[PDB]
């Protein structure tokens, strides 16, 4: 028998489900997302990182030109001068005077420390979400990591546990995203070969050991003019450390849904987004029989003064009559409630209490205990306090939202608006017969 | 390598809403985000003391 | 192809696209197999059968 | 003077196209794709055999 169930993608929340495989009375079963390791499918576009830019010593010629030998250097721009005539420490390098030409080579490559610094570009896909879940099922347990697609069984022990699609598909990375030094940013970065001066991939490569080094970078050089030997040039400032100063903020103080984002591999971590969809075909050596189980001939629901809230601030207690002591399982079949207690030591006849969580301001949530099912009925008041540091451990529904109280006032003024158009209604059509069966 | 940790921002509970009093004799920064839908999120170096 | 890159070469810079269509000839899922390659729906990493 | 004309995406077809500027007699401009390198970005999911 496999049961199957939403469960919400809230880490570390503790979700309730009970499973009802009749042939054998009702089993606790937890279904907890103990993390979560959204990953995103992607490839390195290019590295980058502050270029170097390399000026080999230039070439002197001393009684001709020099052809501009192109080179596959990254944003090779070298050009050929006249007139040069330079000098060095000692004195001057060549024979004649105009016939004397120069040629000044220039290009990039990665800064030694680059090798640390530098800004991986990747291109971001559909992201497949895993998680790591927890499942507990009477005394028995087990941990297991499933790859939320709903068609992998991550299975582990027993567990036949399937998970997803998501009800809702989110990533939190843009189709374009960076890498630096472990920080992560949504960013637009130009493709392989767009290099502008700049701005950020003005230097790019396949890997940043690799000689397959492209560059747009506006490096130029001026016709020398000092003196001494010199190679004046100018060159936009480094695009890479040009960003690094407007970088704006991380994806890690920016993503939704509260993921955290680790690197190596990208991913979004112990986010917080829709329900999982989960099937698990609990081992049936797990059940125990109804009839060897406890079961309670009567229960009944005494709420006491409750709280909705994050924390479990409801309390309530149970009477009941019981065929044979025992561990009941005891679990809320309404999605508005949870109870803290999952199962419950249970004697012939006695009192049990729980601790529990309710986002709704009424108590209208079905208890059950071994099966036997009991409605509770109360108000819980609001939260004295404003903050707390958990999450809430259930959602809400405008159906439930609404107080008891306040929902007959809201309807009782519906009502009498409706009866009161009813009234027209019926005396219109009253007065047309009065008066039409003696007219 | 280490790193400071400013005294802890002493909170005040409210409203749907939080005050943080922050204390930092030098620049440090704050960002918050919300885990809902949308991140809205912000950030801003504070300096010195201050709500 | 993008619409910007210069492929600048001697005195000639010349910038293309982008491309009157969105075609491309490898499906979403496709797989290598010495040299030859099938657009093939094979599942997902974590995902056996 | 950027001159801007389409080209059919065919490789080796020779398109031959004539600029013409208002100081200059007209030039002859063939613009051949040799090759073209569609390329798609990818990333190795898992190796099987």
């Amino acid at each position: 028998f496999e049961h199957a169930t939403t469960v919400p993608n809230v880490p570390g929340i503790p979700y309730k489900a009970l499973v009802e495989r009749a042939g054998y009375a009702p089993l606790n079963l937890e279904i907890t997302v103990v993390s979560s390791e959204l990953t995103p499918s992607t490839n390195k576009e290019y590295v980058t990182c502050r270029f170097h830019t390399v000026i080999p010593s230039p070439q002197v010629k001393c009684c001709g030109s020099l052809e501009c030998k192109a080179s596959s250097k990254a944003d090779y721009t070298c050009r050929v001068f006249g007139g040069v005539y330079p000098f060095m420490w000692g004195g001057a390098q060549c024979f004649c005077d105009s016939e004397n030409t120069q040629l000044s080579e220039a290009y990039v490559e990665f800064a030694p420390d680059c090798t640390i610094d530098h800004a991986v570009a990747l291109k971001v896909h559909t992201a497949a979400l895993k998680v790591g879940l927890r499942i507990v099922y009477g005394n028995t347990t087990a941990h297991l990591d499933t790859f939320v697609n709903g068609v992998t069984p991550g299975s582990s022990r027993d567990l036949k546990v399937i998970a997803g699609p998501i009800s809702a598909a989110f990533s939190p990375f843009d189709h374009k995203v960076v890498i630096r030094k472990g920080l992560v940013y949504n960013y637009d970065f130009p493709e392989y070969g767009a290099m502008k001066p700049g701005a950020f991939g003005d230097i790019q490569a396949s890997s940043l050991d690799a000689t397959d080094i492209v560059a747009r970078t506006d490096i130029r050089l001026l016709k020398p003019s000092v003196k001494n030997i010199h190679v004046p040039y100018t060159q936009a400032v480094s695009g890479y450390e040009m960003w690094k100063n407007n970088s704006g903020r991380p994806l890690q103080e920016t993503a939704p849904f509260g993921c955290k984002i680790e690197v190596e591999p990208l991913r979004a971590s112990n986010c917080a987004y829709g329900h999982i969809p989960i099937s698990i075909d609990i081992p049936d050596a797990a059940f125990v029989r109804s009839s060897e189980s406890p079961t309670i001939l009567e229960v009944s629901c005494t709420v006491a003064d409750c709280i909705y809230s994050a924390d479990f601030g409801g309390s309530l207690t149970l009477q009941y009559k019981a065929d044979r002591e025992g561990h009941c399982p005891v679990h809320s079949h309404s999605t508005t409630a949870v109870l803290k207690e999952a199962t419950t030591h249970v004697t012939a006849v006695g009192s049990i209490t729980l601790h529990f969580s309710t986002s709704s301001p009424q108590a209208n949530f079905i208890v059950s205990l071994c099966g036997k099912k009991t409605t509770c009925n109360a108000e819980c008041k609001p939260p004295a306090d404003h903050i707390i540091g958990e999450p809430h451990k259930v959602d809400q529904e405008f159906q439930a939202a609404v107080s008891k109280t306040s929902w007959n006032w809201l309807l009782a003024l519906f009502g009498g608006a409706s009866s009161l158009i009813v009234v027209g209604l019926i005396v219109l059509v009253c007065s047309s017969m009065l008066i039409n069966t003696r007219r | 390598c280490p790193v400071p940790l400013a005294h802890t921002p002493t909170v005040t509970k409210w409203f749907k809403g939080i005050t943080l009093h922050l204390t930092a004799t030098r620049p440090t920064l704050l960002t918050t985000r919300k885990l809902g839908l949308r991140a809205d999120a912000t950030a801003e170096w504070i300096t010195g003391t201050t709500s």
